[PDB]
């Protein structure tokens, strides 16, 4: 096996907890 | 390549949560890629392949404990090493869920950023 480093990929969302 | 979505859940709701209540869906898509490796990343990260981690709220900068649910966990395909840095496995083209880990969670209103790093595997 072997990663690929070019797929790599950062996701960042937001989580909302309400009163 | 990689497609990735990751979607908050609605509804989430201050106070004491269920234990292990969704968060996030984590949607990864390939037409060329079997398999992807995931981890969490954020000034917190406590467990050795990165599946498990800790986050801050931005208005009150509390934590709570966030990572892949146990159902998602036992849907890996196997842990890997990249130059000896472990990365846990997942078929393309499935979905996970991030979940308050642990017992249940009091958790304080707010807003919390999530961030995970996606890696395409070829197995």
């Amino acid at each position: 096996g072997s990663f690929l480093p070019n797929s790599e990929q950062q996701k960042s969302v937001d989580i909302v907890f309400s009163s | 390549d990689l497609t990735v979505s990751l979607i908050p859940v609605s509804g989430l709701k201050a106070g004491k949560n269920a234990p292990s209540a969704k968060i996030a869906k984590l949607v990864v898509n390939s037409t060329t890629l079997k398999e992807f490796g995931v981890r969490g990343i954020s000034n917190n990260v406590v467990d050795s392949t990165g599946t498990a981690w800790r986050v801050a709220g931005k208005n009150t900068g509390k934590e709570i404990g966030v990572g892949l649910s146990s159902d998602s966990l036992r849907r890996s395909d196997s842990t890997e090493k990249w130059n000896g840095v472990n990365w846990m496995t997942f078929n393309s083209n499935d979905t996970l869920d991030i979940v308050l880990t642990g017992p249940a969670q009091n958790v304080t209103a707010d807003t919390y950023p999530i961030t995970l790093d996606v890696v395409g595997y070829q197995p």
